[PDB]
């Protein structure tokens, strides 16, 4: 599951965590197992 | 007590069926004793623990 965030909240992906993308946008279930990359694309996107 | 073989049984009875209810107004640690009450304010993650 690909996608683009902001460093503020950024740390809402993440099993029981709630905000704006957790609530609204992206959900990960309590039990998800896998991992979670992500990366500065400053250079690419700003 | 002439017949206190037979009232023993009763006592012995009522008194464990009467810890075993009151053994539920205990935490154990929890932060409330009353389930719905914990689960009504604390999210399920930590709900669950």
């Amino acid at each position: 599951d690909s996608f683009v965030i902001r460093g503020d909240e950024v740390r809402q992906i993440a099993p029981g965590q709630t905000g704006k993308i957790a609530d609204y946008n992206y959900k990960l279930p309590d039990d998800f197992t896998g991992c979670v990359i992500a990366w500065n694309s400053n250079n690419l996107d700003s | 007590s002439a017949l206190g073989k037979l009232q023993d049984v009763v006592n012995q009875n009522a008194q464990a069926l009467n810890t075993l209810v009151k053994q539920l107004s205990s935490n154990f640690g929890a932060i409330s004793s009353v389930l719905n009450d914990i689960l009504s304010r604390l999210d399920p993650p930590e709900a669950e623990v």
